[PDB]
RNA sequence: ACCUUACCUGGCCUUGACAUGCUGAGAACUUUCCAGAGAUGGAUUGGUGCCUUCGGGAACUCAGACACAGGUGCUGCAUGGCUGUCGUCAGCUCGUGUCGUGAGAUGUUGGGUUAAGUCCCGUAACGAGCGCAACCCUUGUCCUUAGUUACCAGCACCUCGGGUGGGCACUCUAAGGAGACUGCCGGUGACAAACCGGAGGAAGGUGGGGAUGACGUCAAGUCAUCAUGGCCCUUACGGCCAGGGCUACACACGUGCUACAAUGGUCGGUACAAAGGGUUGCCAAGCCGCGAGGUGGAGCUAAUCCCAUAAAACCGAUCGUAGUCCGGAUCGCAGUCUGCAACUCGACUGCGUGAAGUCGGAAUCGCUAGUAAUCGUGAAUCAGAAUGUCACGGUGAAUACGUU
């Protein structure tokens, strides 16, 4: 949870949204069914042009509150043992210790 | 193995170094660190130095070695044996 | 248990023949939950039975068993130095119990083709004492008499 | 001809609701087809508790949605729409349908 | 005129209806046999009709839902026998000995945490 | 062994739930989000007023901030030049405009989140956790306050190792439901270390 | 796989990727360029913006100077918080009084009884507290409320589909209630607590299951989730980038999965579940391929549409005890999908090959009823990647004389 590892993920997020639907066409025309082989090879070059640390793969989401990499919840934003501590004071509507 | 729908795959400033280093013959190898590209049909016969994690390693590159990648022909580890 | 509250269950439901004692042979020759393959089993060595000669099968059954339940039964007992095999009577309900396991393992391992095959050779052969099964039983009561000291 | 789909995660305050409206529509002079409790939804999770290595040391928790179905024949007056502030007070979501 | 039976087993429910007829018989629109193939399941359908001898005598109509075969039959059965008891309300005794109106409560039990089922554990070396 | 949150057990019996509102997976994470960050802005900036409940509703694309506190002059003073500001400030953090109202909680020396406040605020200033945990319980057991309990855990003084002292008075039932057992947990940031503060506070039964 | 990432090799920055304080210079942005592995640097058509007390200012961007920032660096034996363990074991104490010179004792000992320090009876002790039990969730029976997207008993039509008109009967869904309390009877018992049986009931003796973890123990685990006392680095123990590593392999151990077959393997015909997820999503019908899959775009912000065909079981045919129509590892060739990118190092598909394995030494583990055994389904994490984890149903046993 270094605050070099948050700031470069924030980057990363910045920069995946920043073109976010250039990738789409190009994705797009490579995988059309009738496009021709060279818009088929003019789109693989101009969508390896773009910058490496920018396709939405490379983003590993983390808790919001820690930045912690393992025991994320997409339900909630928070990890692992956030999520409890903010459950256990009744912040999060709806949660409940349940039995079944 | 990558589909058919896009026949190779290589990177732009290996791809721009290969097609240069034809209107003169083979004389140098060509230094890179993309061991995912693909060798082409059309560089045969010229010596590529291929990063490996601590150096290039030279590869001379002949037809039978086409189909295959740089990082095939630089082996990452090294176990010179147990005993 | 230390309790002795256990309590015995009562699921005993015979189709076609309505005898009660061959559900639980079919329970102790069922493997797995599947109760319908050992169903099938039973049934296909009563055929055969029946089939080899004029004996009411669920007859030359019931022969069998009374012809293989053991009436004595040695109980191991260390007594400080030595493993001493005392006698003792065996319980009317252990002695069917015991009676089927035998039959059933001793059916398992026999070499024929089906495993009904297998069953019904045992029936048979245990219908006059000849079986492997009725040897174990001899070997059982010449053991526990030759234990006849303790006894008590 | 209007139909409301009711949604909470409590029903303590979705069956005060329920019953303000189908009471409002009963003095309106309005018909009302009686309230439907649709399934509810019960989503779960198990959460390690322990900082570092206790595997078998889980805690579990639930979240439940509950959902009710309102809708009224012959209407005439239209104030279900006034009690826009009070008829959904503090957590309860509120669809309308055929307005 | 008719009689109306509700069954439950094991995550199954069965309504019957019992009317005058000759033991037609027929469970979600096809015929016993169509249903429970060659199994004691036709036994145990059949039970409390032949306990009561008036299997010939009703005319029954079924529809099941839920559950394996021997959980629906035993729906059916369950069913069956509470209707019977609504028609003629003396007999509660015969059934109550053959334990059918008694409703079994045995369901499936839950998984638990760090358990691999219900009730088994992993191996437990201590070395 | 380890106990269970008491609140976290008792919410849906004797216990309610701080934030009160509908999401759906449009925006679950954002609301929940920054209803954690409002509540660590508000309990940061206004710690000199006594506020230990902050509850958060959300009506449709509005939000109303209800805050418990045991000073109402300081948070709205000569007619309030904070509460307004304070109200464009959490209408700049909130995407939804926000509403404020201020309300004051009666005997604040009942509520446990307060008793751990002044605790805490004791022991940093070097008061003796005897006098203080003693005088906690006296001042609460003195009116209502039918059961309680106060925990100190860390090195206590200034002693090179670490202890755990606990004072009861009353009966503090923790394993029946039906008790409204009100919990409070702090830290008192010291010279050697951090020392928590635990206090449980049990007003009576419920029934009904 | 890259990222994660914390490690290695090399290239590169020094108020710095991030905070506040000072100063100067300008908007942010958008420009489809070149060099480079990239970091980065140099070029770069466009409007130089908004609010104006017209003195200027805000946000944002760039450069300098310091206080600084920064550290997944050390200490878990300086700590907070959180967790395991004994152990869901039935115990652990206190106030007043009394006994002893004192540490201490009594309460809390004794006869019964209980799952229980549970209760009764006696008693220099009289009371209280935390535990036990009850309150909570779920499942098992019944009633009221309500009948849509759920249901179809009765009626009408029906292309024979709840498909339609319609119905409020039923199943079902979900809120509120009833019910189970040793309540009634016989016997024992100090005619007490309680115990053994019986009737009624869906359920009988805390009905089944879960949550619930007492005072303390182990200087138990975590400084790497977070927080934090002290120590340490500040042209590097900080930050950025590209390749590699965490996947190595003479060996040893732990936990699983698949088998060694005839209660079985293949082919054909057929029946019955629960639970859950889907608008940066699920992804149909039709068509194209042996196949993974590709095109297509209907429906659905969902009791409505999609995921979505449950499998074992049953019926028919074949194999006939063979290292085999068993077993599937390994390897060769050819592909699909995700992804900037499947060499190191992904998951699947087709064709071929077809290993060890014939029920496993000393030793050792789980399980008491819808349980063990066995069969399939779903979700979290997730671009892709589960024989693991957490849940869900189907079929369905053996045994317990007893405490040596
Ligand atoms: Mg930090
Ligand atoms: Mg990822
Ligand atoms: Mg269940
Ligand atoms: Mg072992
Ligand atoms: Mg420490
Ligand atoms: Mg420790
Ligand atoms: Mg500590
Ligand atoms: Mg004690
Ligand atoms: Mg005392
Ligand atoms: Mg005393
Ligand atoms: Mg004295
Ligand atoms: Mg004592
Ligand atoms: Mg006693
Ligand atoms: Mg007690
Ligand atoms: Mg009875
Ligand atoms: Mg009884
Ligand atoms: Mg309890
Ligand atoms: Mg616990
Ligand atoms: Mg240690
Ligand atoms: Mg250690
Ligand atoms: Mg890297
Ligand atoms: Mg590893
Ligand atoms: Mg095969
Ligand atoms: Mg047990
Ligand atoms: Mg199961």
């Amino acid at each position: 949870a270094k605050e070099s590892m948050k700031n470069r993920e924030l980057k990363r997020q910045l920069t995946v949204a920043k073109y976010a639907k250039k990738r789409a066409e190009l994705k797009a025309i490579i995988a059309n069914p009738n496009s021709s082989a060279e818009e088929r090879w003019n789109a693989q070059v101009a969508l390896q042009k773009q910058p490496r640390d920018a396709s939405a793969s490379r983003l590993r989401n983390r808790c919001r509150l820690t930045g912690r990499p393992h025991g994320f919840y997409r339900k909630f934003g928070l990890s692992r043992n956030k999520l409890r501590e903010a459950a256990m004071r009744g912040d999060v509507p709806g949660l409940v210790k349940a039995s079944w | 193995p990558r589909s058919l729908k896009k026949g190779p795959f290589i990177d732009l400033h290996l791809l721009k170094k290969v097609e240069v280093a034809v209107e003169k013959n083979d004389r140098k190898p060509i230094k890179t660190w993309s061991r995912r590209s693909m060798i082409l049909p059309h560089m045969v016969g010229l010596t590529i130095a291929v990063h490996n994690g601590r150096q290039h390693v030279p590869v001379l590159v002949n037809e039978d070695m086409v189909g295959h990648k740089l990082g095939e022909f630089a082996a990452t580890r090294t176990y010179r044996g147990h005993a | 248990p230390r309790r002795r509250v256990a309590a015995k269950r009562e699921v005993l439901a015979d189709p076609k023949y309505g005898s009660q004692i061959l559900a639980k042979f079919m329970n102790h020759v069922m493997e797995s939950g599947k109760k319908a393959v050992a169903e099938r089993i039973v049934y296909g060595a009563l055929d055969k039975v029946k089939e080899r000669g004029k004996a009411d099968p669920l007859e030359t059954f019931e022969k069998a068993l009374d012809a293989i339940a053991p009436l004595v039964e040695v109980k191991s007992r260390r007594v400080g130095g030595a493993t001493y095999q005392v006698p003792v009577e065996v319980r009317p309900s252990r002695r069917n119990a015991l009676a089927m396991r035998w039959l059933v393992d001793f059916a398992r391992k026999r070499g024929e083709k089906s495993m009904a095959l297998r069953l019904a050779g045992e029936l048979l052969d245990a219908a006059e004492g000849k079986g492997a099964a009725v040897k174990k039983r001899e070997d059982v009561h010449r053991m526990a008499e030759a234990n006849k000291a303790f006894s008590h | 001809q209007i139909r409301i789909r009711l949604k909470a995660f409590d029903h303590r305050l979705i069956d005060q609701s329920t019953q303000e409206i189908v009471e409002t529509a009963k003095r309106t002079g309005a018909q009302v087809r009686g309230p439907i409790p649709l399934p509810t939804r019960k989503e779960r999770f198990t959460v390690l508790i322990s900082p570092h290595v206790n595997k078998d040391a889980r805690d579990q928790y639930e979240i439940r949605t509950h959902k009710r179905v309102l809708d009224i024949v012959q209407p005439t007056d239209k104030t279900v729409d006034a009690l826009m502030k009070l008829d959904l007070a503090a957590g309860v979501e509120v669809q309308i349908s055929l307005g | 005129t008719q009689n109306y039976g509700t069954g439950r087993r094991k995550t199954a429910t069965a309504r019957v209806f019992l009317r005058p007829g000759t033991g037609k018989i027929s469970i979600n629109n096809r015929g016993l046999d169509q249903f429970f193939g060659r199994e004691t399941a036709r036994m145990v359908v059949r039970q409390p009709l032949e306990l009561t001898e008036t299997v010939e005598k009703f005319d029954i109509f079924v529809t099941v839902v839920g559950g394996g075969v021997s959980g629906q039959a035993g729906a059916i059965r369950h069913g069956i026998t509470r209707a019977l008891i609504e028609y003629d309300e003396t007999l509660r005794s015969s059934l109550r000995k053959a334990g059918y109106v008694t409703r079994d409560a045995r369901e499936v039990e839950r998984k638990k945490v760090g358990l691999r089922k219900a009730r088994k554990r992993p191996q437990y070396s201590k070395r | 062994g380890q106990k269970v949150h008491p609140n976290g057990i008792r919410l849906g019996i004797v216990k309610e739930h701080t934030s009160v509102w509908y999401a759906d997976r449009k925006n679950y994470a954002d609301y929940l989000f920054a209803d954690l960050k409002v509540r660590e802005y508000l309990q940061d900036k206004l710690k000199s007023a006594s506020v230990s409940r902050i509850d958060i509703h959300r009506p449709a694309q509005t939000a109303r901030i209800t805050i418990h506190t045991a000073r109402p002059g300081i948070v709205i003073g000569k007619k309030g030049e904070d509460v307004e500001k304070l109200r464009q400030d959490l209408t700049k953090q909130m995407g939804v405009p926000v509403h404020i109202n201020i309300e004051e909680i009666r005997k604040p020396e009942l509520d446990a989140m307060l008793v751990a406040q002044s605790v805490a605020q004791q022991l940093e200033r070097r008061v003796m956790f005897r006098r203080a945990m003693k005088r906690a319980v006296q001042n609460a057991m003195r009116i209502g306050a039918k059961g309680i309990k106060i925990q100190v855990s860390g090195r206590l003084g200034g002693a090179e190792i670490a202890r755990t002292e606990w004072y009861r008075e009353g009966r503090v039932p923790l394993h029946t439901l039906r008790a409204d057992i009100d919990y409070a947990t702090y830290e008192a940031h010291t010279t050697y270390g951090v020392i928590g503060v635990k206090v449980w506070i049990f007003k009576g039964e419920v029934i009904g």
